[PDB]
Order: C-alpha cells, then sequence, then structure tokens
RNA sequence: UAUACAAUUAUCAUAUUAAAUUGUUAAGUGCUGAUUUAACCAAUAAAAAUAUAAAUAAUUUUUAUUUGUUUUUAAACACCAUUAGGUA
RNA sequence: AUUAAAAAGGUAUUGUUGCCCACCAAUUUUUAUAAUAAAAAUAACGUGCAGUAAUUAAUAUAUUUAUAAAAAUAUAUUUUUUUUUUUU
C-alpha cells in the first residue's frame, strides 16, 4: 500500500516555501518537522511503522529504514494502513471519522477481513456473530450515506462491480414498504435537493384544478419518464399499434369483422345482467356478494383477488 | 460455597456476557489428554468456549 | 420468611442480590441486569457499606453531614484569603470520577479451569502498572508534557476562580448561595428560606455589588417583604 | 408437567419431593415407549416378514 | 396422583 | 439443610430503630394530648418547647458509613 | 544498535563462537543466565569445566579430560589486593 | 499408567518398570526437593521437617486427593471454594481473639508498670535480673554463657499427622477419623 | 525488538555449528528480513532431558539468541525451518516484546531497545543504574552533534 | 432493552431517584434536566415540597435539594 | 515465564533450585521481635505469657 | 411462578380516574364513533 | 350465569454488542520378579504445561446463527457374563 | 496419672409399628370407533423397599438394562450435616 500523490501536489501547492525546503534538504538529515502540515494525523503516515514519515527517515541509516520499511509490518499493521488509506480517499477532510463514506468503507475492509480469516478458520462464532454485526452496520452507513449523494455511490460501488450490495432483506417485509421505511427514519426522509436533480416544475401537480403530475408534465411540454426495459416497450408499441392495424383490417376483410361484430351483438343480449344495476356495477363482485360465493355462485372460489 | 451464590453468579454473567451472551454456566467440553497431538488434522484440538463450540 | 410474601420489595433469588437501585448512574435501574460494571460482594463495600451499593467517586446521592465529589485541580490562589488557610478540603489534584475499581468476577475470573491458585483469567488494564518498565522505557531526555505545553484546551470550563483565577470573597463550603432562588427579574437579587429563617442576597460580582436605582427598589421591596413575612 | 413450582422468591430451582413425580411419569413414558419401539422392531423377526421379502424378491433375467 | 390421609382430615393433619 | 438455631428471633436489622425513634414518640405523644382526654407527661411538656433535631437519621436508613449523622458521637 | 550484516555474517558468528575459548587474560563475559558454562577450544571439544558442575561433569562420563577452569583474578582493579593474594599464597 | 496412579510402579513378572534410574534418571528433572544431608543433621529429621512443611502446606492432601481417585472438575472446585471460604472465616474469627490478647498484654503490662511504681525502677530491673552483682566479668559472662545457650533455636517442626486408610477410602486425603461429608 | 528466538543445540563441532548457524542466517535473509542480532552462549546443563541422536538423554547443549525484525509471514516459514532443522534441539519464539505487559501507549520505546534491557538478566546489580546514568548523559550529550553531521 | 420492558421516561426516572433519594434520607440529587423536569421541580419548590432546585447549565443533568420535617 | 523456562529448559518441572538462596529475600517473622499484625495467634500468646512470666 | 403479580399497595383512586381521560365512554360522549347503524328505536 | 392483573426485584427452554481462534511437546531397561482392591482381577507402563496490549455505546438482532451425544495411542468406561471379563 | 467435658436430622403429625413409590390386582369415568392411544378416581391384596440426614448421598440431561419401585454409566449441580496453612 501506498499513499496517492495527490496529497503531495497539495502540500506543494499550499505551501511553497516548506515544500521547496524540503525538496533542497532532500538526503540531508532535519532538526525541524516540515512535514507536519503534510500529516496531521497519526494514521495519515501508514507507510512505515509506528506512523513514522518517510521525511524523517532522512538521516539515518538503510537498515533502520529497511527495519521501518513496509516489509517489517504485522497483519494488524497492513490491515490498519490499507484501512486508513481507503478512508483519507473518501474523508471529507482530514479529520472526517464520522461521515457514513468513511464508516462504509471502514467496516466493508473489515467484513473482508473477516471473512478471510472466518475462510481460514471457521471454527469462531464469535466472529460470525461480531462479521454479522458488522454488515448490519454497513449496510446502515450506506443507507444513510444513499440519500446524501449518489456520486460517491456510483464512485465507491464499481469496486468489483458489486451494483446489488444493500439487497432488500425479504419479501413480505418489502411489500409492505418497510425497506424504504429505513430513509424515512434516519432522518433522510425527504433531502434530495430536487432542483439540480430535474425540473421541480413539472413534479407536482394542481390543487385548483386537481390534475396529476402527468396532467401538469403534458401541459408543459415535459415528459418525467424513466428508462424503460424490453417488455414494457413491446407492450407500448402493441397497443399504439391497434387503431392503425384495425382501420385498414376492417376496410380490406369486413366479413370476419362483420362476423365478430354480430357474435358480439348477439352475446351482448345472451349473458348476466344486460342491465347495468348496482349488482352488474359492482367492481368486485366476489368481494361485494360473499354471502352467495358458497351455495349461490360457483364460478368463483375465493371471495378476494386483489389488495382490496 | 453455597452461602455465596451471587459471587459465582457474578462469575457466570461475566463469562456469558463474554460470550455473546448465550451460553450461561457452561463450560468447555473435555479433551483427550494428549488431544493436541494425537489428533488429525481436520479435527479441533485446543477446546472453544461453549458457545463457540 | 418475608421473601415468599413480599415479592415486589425482596428478590431471594440468585443473581438478583444488586437490588433495583435507582440512585446509579448507568443505563438502567436494574443493577443486577446491568453490563458495565459487576459487583465483587466478597471484597467491595469498604469503604461504602454494602457491596452493592454505588462507589464513593461514582455517587450521585449526598447526605448532611457527607462531603461531595472534590473539585479536580490538576495555596496559589487564596493570598487573598485568610494565610494561614491551607489547602481546601473540597480540592483534589488526583480525583478521576469514572475509575475503574478491580473486581475478581470481572478482572480476575477463575471459573473456566478447577480454579487452582496458579491459573485464571486476569486483564492488566484495571490496575496501572507497577513495573519499573514503565518509567524506564518512558524516560526521555526532554522535559514533559506540563514542560512542552501541548495542552490549548485548559480548563473544561472558561474561568474557576478557585483554580484558573485567584479567588476572592468569602468560602462558601455547605452548598447555600449555590442552591438558592432568584426573587428579582433581573436576577441580582436571590433568596433562600427555611422554615423560619430567611436569607436575602446580592449577587453582582460584574459590578462589585453595586446597586442601580431599580436594583435598589428591588432590593429594598425584598427586605420589607422577608421581613414582614409571617414565619420570618 | 410445570417442574419448577416453587413460590415466589424461591432460592433453589425447584422441589425435590415435586420433582420425584415428574420423573416418575416421564421414566414411566420413556419406558412403555421403549418396550412399544422394541415390540415393533421385533415384528420384523416374524416369518410373515419373511414371506413379504420372497414376494418383494425381483426377477434377475440374463 | 394425589395424597390423601383417609384416617383424618386432610386440613386437621396439616394445622400444626 | 442448615439453619442458625436464632434464625426465627432473629431481629429485623432494618427496622428495629424506628419504633425507638424519638420523633415517633414525640407525634404520637402530640396527637395523644391533642385530643384533650390524656394528661401530658412532663417529658412532652419539657420536650415541646426543645423538640430533637432534625437531621439524626440513623445509618439504617442512611446506608452511608461515612455520615457524620449523630453530632454528639461525631 | 548495529544488526549483523550478509557480507560479514560469518566473521561475526566465528567471533561469538570464539568468545569462549578457553584461554584468555581477561575475565570471560556471563551468559545470559549469569553463569559460566564450559570453555570449550577449537573443533568443538570441552577442555575446562567450572568446579561448581566438575563433579557431575567427571561423573556422567568418565575419562573425559578437563581442567577446571579458574576465573581470572583480579589485579589491575586494586593493586594492595593482588599483594595480598601473593603474601597469602606465600603464607599457604 | 501415571506415575501417580494406584497400579504404578507395580512388581509383576509381565510388569516392567519404564525409564531409567540412577544418576541421570527420570526423576532427575522431576525431584521436587532435594538436601544434602550432612553429618549431625540427622535424616530422620530432615525426612520429618519436609513431610511437616508439605502437610502444612496443605499440598500432600491435594496430591493424594488428585492422584488416588478421580474427582470431578465441580467436586474441586467446590471443596476448593470451601476451604477458602473457611480459611477467611477462620482468620475473621482469629482476629478478634489477637486483638484481645494484645488488649490482655497491655493489661499486664499496666500491672508490671504498677510493680515498678511500687517497688522502685533500679529494683525491678534487679528483679528482671540486671548485672548489678557483676563486679568480675566472669560473673555477667555465666549469664550471656546461658542466654547463649538459650538463644539456639531447634528445629520446630512437629510429627506429621498419620495417614487413614478407611474403607473404599471414600476421602484418600483423610488423615484424622472424622467423618466429612 | 521484532522478535527474539532462543534457541538449544547440541554441542557439534565447531564447523558443524558454524554451518548450521550459516544455514539459518540463509533462511532468515531469503525472506528479505534483518537480524538485529545473534548471541551464542556456552555448553549450559539445561534442567530437562533432551534426547541427542541415540534416543539417550544428553543433559549438555548450546544456547542461541537471534534477535531480528521480520513480518509474520516470513517469520512463519523462518520459524518452521528452525524448528524443523535437526541441530536445534529445541526453539523458544518471544513475540510480546514490542507490547511487553508492563506498558499514550508509545509503542517507539521498546521497538528500538534490545530484548536484554525489557528482560534483565540474572546478573545484573546496582551498577547498572550508574552505568544507565553516564550512557544517558553521554547519549543526551552528544546525539544531535552526531545526527547534524 | 426488550419490546416487553416498558418505555421510560425522564419524568419517570427523575420521580422515582427523588422518591430513592427521600426513602434514603438523602440531601442533594442529581436528576435529568428537560424542560418538564425543571417546571416540576420550580411547581415542588414553589409548593414547598423541595428545600431547593438549580438547574446548572448542563445538559443532561441538575441538582435538587430535598426537605425533611420531624426526621 | 516458569511457562517459558520450563519449555526452554532453564527451570525443572518440579521444585526450586533456589529455594534455600531466596530465603534471605523472603521475609523472616523474628520470635524474638514481636509484630502487631502477625497472622498467627500464637506469636501472639507466647509474648504475652514472655510479659505474665515477668 | 404460576401465580399472577400483585401491587405492593394500592392504586392512588384519584391517579386511577385521572388515568380515564380518554376512555370509551368519554370518546362515545365526544362523538368520535361515527353512526352508521339505527341506533334505539 | 354477568361484575377492574401488574408495571420497585416473579428460577424451565424468548440467546441477540460480543474477541475470539490457532501454537509439536512429553514419555521409551530384560532379566529370576506377589502390583491394585472390602474382595476378585488380565499381560511393557510411562507420558502431552506459553500469556497480554488490540476489535466502538447507538439509531433495521427484526437479518446469518448458537448453548455438556462431536468418531484414533494410553488411562477411565454403562447393558452382559460369573470365578469373574467386556463396555463412551 | 492419661479423663467425663464439640457440631451435626423429619418428606413424618396416625409422627418409623410413619408417610410415600411403581408394579400386581379390582371397580369405573373421559377423549375416541380406529384390531387405537392417552389420562383420571379408588382403606385393607401381591412383590418389594425406591425416596423421606433413610444404610454405596441427592438433583438435572443423555444412553442402557427390566417383574416393579429403579439401577449403572457419560456430562453438569447440591433444597449433602461443617471442621483453622497470610513467602517454613
Ligand atoms: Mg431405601
Amino acid at each position: 500500500v501506498n499513499i496517492p500523490e495527490t496529497r503531495q501536489m497539495k502540500f506543494e501547492e499550499q505551501h511553497p516555501l516548506l515544500a521547496g525546503a524540503l525538496r533542497k534538504l532532500e538526503g540531508q538529515p532535519k532538526g525541524f518537522p516540515f512535514w507536519y502540515r503534510k500529516y496531521p494525523t497519526r494514521r495519515h503516515a501508514y507507510e512505515y511503522r509506528f506512523s513514522i514519515p518517510v521525511e524523517m527517515l532522512d538521516g539515518y541509516n538503510d537498515d533502520v529504514k529497511k527495519a521501518l520499511s513496509k516489509g517489517m509490518m504485522s497483519i494488524q499493521e497492513k490491515q490498519f494502513a490499507q484501512e486508513a488509506m481507503y478512508m483519507e480517499r473518501y474523508a471529507e477532510h482530514d479529520f472526517d471519522t464520522t461521515s457514513p463514506a468513511v464508516l462504509a468503507v471502514k467496516r466493508a475492509l473489515k467484513c473482508r477481513v473477516l471473512r478471510n480469516h472466518l475462510l481460514t478458520n471457521p471454527h469462531n462464532n464469535i466472529i460470525k456473530t461480531v462479521l454479522a454485526n458488522t454488515e448490519r452496520k454497513l449496510n446502515h452507513a450506506l443507507r444513510r450515506l444513499r440519500k446524501v449523494d449518489f456520486k460517491k455511490y456510483w464512485e465507491i460501488i464499481r469496486d468489483h462491480d458489486v451494483q446489488d450490495i444493500l439487497q432488500p432483506p425479504n419479501l413480505v417485509t418489502y411489500r409492505q414498504g418497510s425497506y424504504w421505511k429505513y430513509d424515512w427514519n434516519a432522518g433522510l426522509a425527504i433531502s434530495t435537493n430536487l432542483a439540480d436533480v430535474m425540473d421541480p416544475r413539472g413534479l407536482n401537480g394542481c390543487v385548483e384544478t386537481g390534475r396529476s403530475r402527468s396532467e401538469v408534465a403534458r401541459d408543459l411540454g415535459l415528459s418525467y419518464t424513466r428508462p424503460l426495459h424490453e417488455n414494457e416497450k413491446k407492450q407500448l408499441s402493441h397497443q399504439a399499434v391497434y387503431y392503425e392495424r384495425l382501420a385498414k383490417f376492417k376496410m380490406e376483410q369486413p366479413e370476419a369483422a362483420r362476423a365478430m361484430e354480430r357474435e358480439r351483438f348477439v352475446r351482448k343480449f345472451s349473458g348476466m345482467f344486460v342491465k347495468m344495476d348496482i349488482r352488474s356495477g359492482a367492481p368486485d363482485f366476489p368481494s361485494t356478494y360473499r354471502r352467495l360465493l358458497g351455495t349461490k355462485v360457483v364460478r368463483w372460489a375465493s371471495k378476494r383477488h386483489g389488495p382490496n | 460455597p453455597h452461602d455465596w451464590r451471587h459471587f459465582y453468579a457474578q462469575e457466570k454473567l461475566v463469562r456469558e456476557r463474554q460470550q455473546n451472551g448465550h451460553a450461561y454456566g457452561r463450560r468447555p467440553k473435555q479433551f483427550s489428554f494428549g488431544a493436541r497431538y494425537v489428533k488429525t488434522d481436520g479435527y479441533g484440538k485446543r477446546p472453544r468456549l461453549p458457545y463457540n463450540k | 420468611p418475608i421473601e415468599f410474601r413480599f415479592y415486589q420489595r425482596y428478590a431471594n433469588h440468585p443473581n438478583r442480590q444488586s437490588g433495583i437501585q435507582f440512585l446509579t448512574h448507568y443505563n438502567t435501574h436494574q443493577r443486577f441486569r446491568v453490563n458495565k460494571d459487576y459487583i465483587d460482594y466478597m471484597h467491595w463495600g469498604k469503604e461504602q457499606g454494602q457491596a452493592r451499593l454505588p462507589h464513593r467517586h461514582q455517587r450521585v446521592a449526598f447526605d448532611f453531614n457527607d462531603q461531595l465529589h472534590p473539585t479536580r485541580i490538576g495555596y496559589a490562589w487564596f493570598a487573598s484569603q485568610d494565610p494561614t488557610f491551607g489547602h481546601h478540603p473540597d480540592l483534589s489534584s488526583s480525583f478521576d470520577p469514572n475509575y475503574r475499581v478491580f473486581s475478581h468476577p470481572e478482572h480476575w475470573n477463575k471459573m473456566f479451569t478447577k480454579r487452582r491458585p496458579g491459573e485464571g483469567d486476569i486483564d492488566l488494564s484495571v490496575l496501572p502498572s507497577r513495573s519499573l518498565l514503565g518509567p524506564l522505557m518512558a524516560h526521555s531526555d526532554t522535559k514533559g508534557i506540563p514542560y512542552f505545553k501541548v495542552d490549548n484546551r485548559g480548563h473544561s470550563n472558561g474561568r474557576v476562580p478557585g483554580v484558573n483565577a485567584p479567588f476572592f470573597g468569602e468560602f462558601d463550603q455547605k452548598m447555600m448561595q449555590a442552591m438558592s432562588r432568584p426573587l428579582n427579574a433581573n436576577r441580582t437579587i436571590t433568596g433562600n428560606d427555611g422554615r423560619f429563617s430567611k436569607t436575602i442576597m446580592i449577587n453582582e460580582p460584574q459590578c462589585n455589588q453595586a446597586l442601580s436605582a431599580k436594583t435598589a427598589s428591588e432590593l429594598s421591596k425584598e427586605i420589607d417583604k422577608a421581613t414582614n413575612a409571617v414565619y420570618s | 408437567g410445570q417442574v419448577t413450582f416453587g413460590p415466589r422468591n424461591y432460592p433453589y430451582p425447584s422441589s425435590r419431593w415435586l420433582a420425584r413425580r415428574f420423573q416418575m411419569k416421564k421414566h414411566r413414558i420413556i419406558k412403555r415407549f421403549r418396550f412399544r419401539r422394541y415390540k415393533l422392531a421385533a415384528v420384523a423377526n416374524l416369518p410373515f416378514a419373511k414371506m413379504i421379502r420372497v414376494g418383494m424378491l425381483p426377477e434377475l433375467k440374463s | 396422583l394425589h395424597q390423601y390421609p383417609t384416617a383424618r382430615h386432610k386440613s386437621l393433619v396439616k394445622d400444626r | 439443610y442448615k439453619m442458625p438455631k436464632n434464625m426465627g428471633v432473629a431481629p429485623r436489622f432494618d427496622t428495629w430503630n424506628e419504633k425507638y425513634e424519638p420523633w415517633e414518640h414525640m407525634k404520637r405523644m402530640g396527637r395523644l394530648v391533642g385530643t384533650g382526654f390524656y394528661i401530658p407527661p412532663e417529658w412532652y411538656n419539657h420536650f415541646r418547647m426543645f423538640p430533637p433535631i432534625n437531621h439524626n437519621f440513623q445509618q439504617e436508613k442512611t446506608l452511608n458509613p461515612h455520615n457524620a449523622s449523630e453530632p454528639t458521637q461525631d | 544498535i548495529n544488526y549483523v550484516p550478509h557480507a560479514q555474517l560469518r566473521e561475526h558468528i566465528d567471533k561469538e563462537l570464539d568468545k569462549y575459548v578457553a584461554g584468555k587474560n581477561e575475565p570471560y563475559p556471563l551468559n545470559f543466565v549469569g553463569q559460566m558454562p564450559f570453555l570449550e577450544d577449537g573443533d568443538g571439544n570441552i577442555v575446562e569445566v567450572p568446579e561448581s558442575l566438575l563433579s557431575n561433569h567427571m561423573a556422567e562420563h568418565p575419562d573425559s579430560t578437563a581442567k577446571p577452569h579458574e576465573p581470572h583474578t583480579s589485579s589491575s582493579i586494586s593493586e594492595a589486593a593482588a599483594f595480598e593474594e601473593r603474601m597469602l599464597r606465600a603464607m599457604v | 499408567y501415571m506415575m501417580y496412579h494406584r497400579k504404578a510402579m507395580g512388581t509383576m513378572k509381565y510388569s516392567k518398570w519404564k525409564g531409567a534410574h540412577g544418576g541421570i534418571s527420570h526423576f532427575y528433572g522431576r525431584t521436587p526437593m532435594v538436601e544434602e544431608v550432612r553429618p549431625n543433621e540427622p535424616i530422620t529429621l530432615v525426612d520429618r521437617r519436609i513431610m511437616h512443611y508439605v502437610h502444612h502446606s496443605r499440598l500432600r492432601h491435594f496430591q493424594l486427593f488428585r492422584s488416588y481417585q478421580e474427582k470431578s472438575n465441580s467436586t474441586e472446585c467446590k471443596l476448593r471454594e470451601g476451604e477458602m471460604l473457611r480459611r477467611r472465616w477462620h482468620r475473621r474469627l482469629q482476629k478478634s481473639f489477637i486483638a484481645f490478647m494484645q488488649f490482655k498484654t497491655m493489661k499486664v503490662l499496666e500491672d508490671q508498670a504498677r510493680l515498678v511504681n511500687t517497688y522502685g525502677q533500679a529494683a525491678v530491673n534487679a528483679a528482671l535480673g540486671d548485672p548489678w552483682n557483676a563486679t568480675d566479668n566472669v560473673a555477667r559472662e555465666r549469664k550471656s554463657a546461658a542466654v547463649r545457650r538459650q538463644v539456639r533455636a531447634l528445629p520446630m517442626v512437629n510429627v506429621v499427622p498419620k495417614h487413614v486408610a478407611t474403607m473404599k477410602q471414600i476421602h484418600n486425603d483423610r488423615f484424622n477419623y472424622r467423618w466429612r461429608v | 525488538v521484532f522478535y527474539s528466538f532462543v534457541l538449544v543445540m547440541k554441542p557439534r563441532q565447531r564447523r558443524f555449528t558454524s554451518q548450521a548457524l550459516r544455514e539459518i542466517g540463509v533462511a532468515v535473509y531469503s525472506n528479505g528480513g534483518l537480524i538485529r542480532s545473534i548471541t551464542n552462549e556456552g555448553i549450559m546443563r539445561p534442567y530437562s532431558r533432551f534426547r541427542d541422536a541415540d534416543n539417550t538423554p544428553l543433559t549438555y547443549a548450546r544456547y542461541i539468541i537471534l534477535q531480528l525484525d521480520m513480518g509474520e509471514e516470513e517469520m512463519g516459514k523462518v520459524d518452521k525451518i528452525i524448528r524443523e532443522h535437526q541441530d536445534v534441539l529445541m526453539a523458544l519464539k518471544l513475540n510480546n516484546l514490542e507490547r511487553p505487559v508492563g506498558i499514550a501507549y508509545f509503542p517507539l520505546d521498546t521497538f528500538t531497545r534490545l530484548e536484554e534491557e525489557i528482560n534483565w538478566s540474572p546478573q545484573t546489580s546496582a551498577d547498572i543504574y550508574t552505568q544507565l546514568e553516564m550512557n544517558w548523559k553521554e547519549f543526551s550529550r552528544t546525539r544531535w552533534s552526531s545526527f547534524l553531521r | 432493552r426488550r419490546r416487553e420492558e416498558n418505555l421510560y421516561t425522564p419524568i419517570y426516572d427523575f420521580c422515582h431517584r427523588i422518591r430513592e433519594a427521600t426513602e434514603q434520607r438523602k440531601r442533594f440529587v442529581v436528576v435529568p434536566s428537560t424542560i418538564e423536569t425543571r417546571g416540576c421541580a420550580r411547581v415542588m419548590h414553589d409548593h414547598g415540597l423541595v428545600a431547593g432546585f438549580r438547574d446548572f447549565h448542563n445538559d443532561r443533568a441538575f441538582a435538587v435539594e430535598l426537605k425533611y420535617f420531624q426526621g | 515465564a516458569k511457562a517459558q523456562a520450563i519449555r526452554i529448559g532453564l527451570y525443572p518441572r518440579f521444585g526450586n533450585p533456589f529455594w534455600f538462596r531466596s530465603q534471605k529475600f523472603r521475609p523472616k517473622a523474628y520470635q524474638e521481635n514481636y509484630d502487631p499484625t502477625t497472622y498467627s495467634t500464637k506469636r501472639t500468646v507466647e509474648h504475652f505469657a514472655y510479659n505474665w512470666v515477668q | 411462578r404460576s401465580g399472577k403479580a400483585r401491587a405492593f399497595v394500592f392504586r392512588d383512586p384519584s391517579l386511577r380516574m385521572m388515568r380515564a381521560g380518554s376512555g370509551y365512554q368519554q370518546l362515545r360522549r365526544m362523538g368520535m364513533p361515527m353512526q352508521v347503524g339505527m341506533g334505539w328505536r
């Protein structure tokens, strides 16, 4: 693991005199820590052991340099170095150790380490439980980061092309709309800066007229249509082609059309409840009339078929 | 000893809290005299916690 | 037995001898259910009576004739006061509120083994190391933290007349001025009333106890009200 | 049944006399079930089982 | 399964 | 089982002082005299003018060994 | 503190092994247990044994000649002690 | 078989003792006590002092108890905790006796002070044996010789209790006929 | 000190001992490690019996102390090699030198200093205090002057 | 800690701490600092049931000095 | 330390080769000089008897 | 254990009456339950 | 037949924030033979020893999963046999 | 001239000539109609003596044996009555 060089570039840009001093004193022992601004925290110097900066090991022997090099770090030290390297690339500032991004990357690395350890030796039920708890915490951190920003998501989730993490736990809970209820409960229910992501003028409805958001969009000439898969596009095309097909079919081949019209005309006579009374008008006949569903009628077997 | 039940209950509480709060007053399984030296590969030699199994 | 008849006030079940003490600072009022500190019934209670009661440095209930928690300073500031007045008994240089004490059930646990004299799970974080290794390894040619001045916060409170600044006025051992209710809308006149005695205190330290016209009128009203009180 | 029927704040899990009446029921149930299990297992050694076996025997044709 | 003194009443046996 | 011989006659260690507390006697004698059909005793007639101190709670209720309840016994 | 380099490894090893050569004009350094082990000559042969272990050494395996090693007496530290010891030797 | 097992070191036609003996032996690294017996110190007294040490330290008790029979870990923990609690209670009981004996010593010292007051300091010293009649050095030398011989402290070890072999050996560390649970 | 092994080996010939030490050193340096120091004691007399080639108890052995700094991955392999080497009668591993039980948690205090000062030897006496005083004073006098050359 | 357990409130724990301190004969009680708890303490002080109260501007807790009469 | 020493061979599995030499470091309860905080009561009753006999 | 729980003392009658500020009878008197049947004749 | 538990502590199956897991050592005669046990007794009989510093308390345990049967050298060893052995 | 002088228990109240245990034996009830199974009441019989500090302690789970209480093992407990070591 190595530090990104954006830190060196930023330090040289911010402090020209100190950077030039370091460059001119390269290879010479230094009694004053010019790199204090370069290394605000202990975790920000993970190249060498014990948070020793590279510039400090200048007037010392190559034996000491090798002993403090990366090749002499323990497993825990290597894990912490990798964690710090990943965290500093997502932290909003040097001291950012509470943001959901840094929390998520730290928890993800810890989960990876725990999974590797469990693959080696799986007889640690304590490790299994702590891995489950860390996975839960990582899921919560990512759910919280979702609402604050998603550019970080399209930056981080491309790691190994996961694109499927934060999967809903179960269909029974997901159907009742409790998977998205976490955003409501976390206080990030509605915080997206809607105006920047899309035009908010056509995303609402007129109270005075009562027309829906779609009606407002069509009146304003806008179209808020989500990306569509193949099946819905096929359905739309098939339904659109209906009038064009029928207009030519009726003219070209009126025989079959007239036969079907005769059949429908006689079917309307020979049916059930030709009068449009309340019984026939009942949109959900089995649900409305249940007391006669067992002994009077046999057509329906279940009293309800939909959510209502 | 049975007039000092509270002290041993505290000991058991400490052990239970240590082992993820699952096993209360449970001890690790007995192992053979040379269990760490005569058991073949793939078998646990050092006894584990009653929760770890 | 009394436990068989009355069970709402007494619990004879083992592992529940801790009680239902609400006077602790723990996250739950059930001491036997809390999992922060575990009672060592065999050795605790040396200076706090029973083993289940909170320690002297972790108590939130105070008697009438018992000293309160000393202030940690970490005399110099008593020059203006009586020269022969020694160090204030309520000022301690080493006082840790959350100072963990060694407990056998939590720290030196031996139930897993046969409880032999030679074994037992022990953690060394509870008590500071007495080994001479400490100072020798932590011996440096350069001076210590107080000389190097690496602390910028200082005291948590901005200005303490007892610690940070010189101390003026008169000492108040019993909490009398610190436990009182203001009788004036501007909180300049304060009053503490017992069953028969009423004490009225002027609190204007910003102006060296100087009274304005409105303050003097309010003070006169309070004086002639407290003097003309029935039980005064 | 309810083995731990001791009164409120009983310093013991149960009562020795009360536990015997439950142990007797458990022992009797286990004994009768074990005896019936052994009998129905020994049913397989009757010659009727041999007749069933020879009836279930298949034909091996070369 | 119910112990019952036949010679003397149970309450009379119990009220020691 | 083993039980101490005098466990049955063991005094209650938490409420054996409330009976002998001076304030209980003071209040009961005050009510009894105020009923109007009881000749006041000399101790009541004297201690009505000099009631005992208020803050002398016993260690049984204080459960704090470092409390100096009695100024005389301090 | 100087680590042993790869190039000087054999020289360091030879010096470490020759730290006990059964013959010197200066006292031998103690080991990590503060003891005086057997003084060995070249090519790995025990030739001197301290008097404390002398009886055990001669009992475990006989006909194994080994002069009982005696620590070098201190004379440069204090000259008067050397004269006293020589006078004691003369007086027997 | 372990070296402490009941059928260990058995003498039989088919049984051959394991390990090498003599010089560097099987017990060469496992000998707990080694003493160089010297003239004027009998080996019987050496063995007596060693046995008294290992008995008063409650170590032979544990050795026999763990060696002869097998006892469950629960039983061993129960016995050890009972022993610890009984020892603590006995220490608490004996502290009061020590305090009262110190008080009685104070009373004896007060009576000695009363005797000093009623007889004179010099008279009390003479009664205590002050060398006020030691005209020559030999007179005080005789008492110096007496106290020098009295200072000689012989070994204070006492005879160890015997071991009782009860039938079926319910308890193996039993050293007295008193019955125990 | 990162790691410190203590080995007991047969009192072989000088050539054989040198060959074994060369093999151990080559094995250590192959994994890109650094030996902090290696000290050799004499032919000691261990209490426990260690069996020789002829399955007989040999009560004489030679002690070697090997202080070094290597990563865990390479340390496992090197320790396995040293333990499986025939000449090494027995090897003991010391791993808690970085964080001894006597120790906000400054790690560089014990890593720089050798194991000898971490674990005082029996022959040490009171004069080591005066020796420490003299060494500390000279080092604090000369360290920056020698560093800024 | 669990669903079955009652959902405790600052008013509830303040009341129980005050009651326990009263039963144990204490002088000062440290009680949680909320607007409702401070109002309750002020009303009790006004009615004389409590010797006094002080809201030290600490986010967690404030102090209440109790009163006793005739033992 | 005992485990490490036994494993390496520096310490015997049973007994101590410095029990006699460690007696000076071990505290000695002199019979002549009384200690007020003695664990045993005989060391106090002997001094009581001595004073009474005087 | 088989027995139910019993209070140490009574519940204050004033508190018991005060906790009944939203009982079903009070709700009916306030008119919260909407009427859809015929009710009394 | 209708007509007011508790919530300050309740022993039989309601576990849910917890640091675990893994170390490679010990013991090796055959000799003229009565060991163990209340008693009988069976066949080489001696043996396996290393720790701490370090893992956040939380707002979706609603979520993986988990509580002394866990398979081989010795020592232990329950059915059954009776001159007396097998068997975790 | 070697001696009396400690602790330590009712499941019994008809109070050991006691409660109590299954089996055996006898009457009968309830669920059930399936050649079922299960559960409950009962003063005298027969085999015993399992439990009740109760004659090799008792409790819990697992295995096993069977005229019956139960018994023996593996593991975990004591509603088992208890006996003094603060660096020899
Ligand atoms: Mg019986």
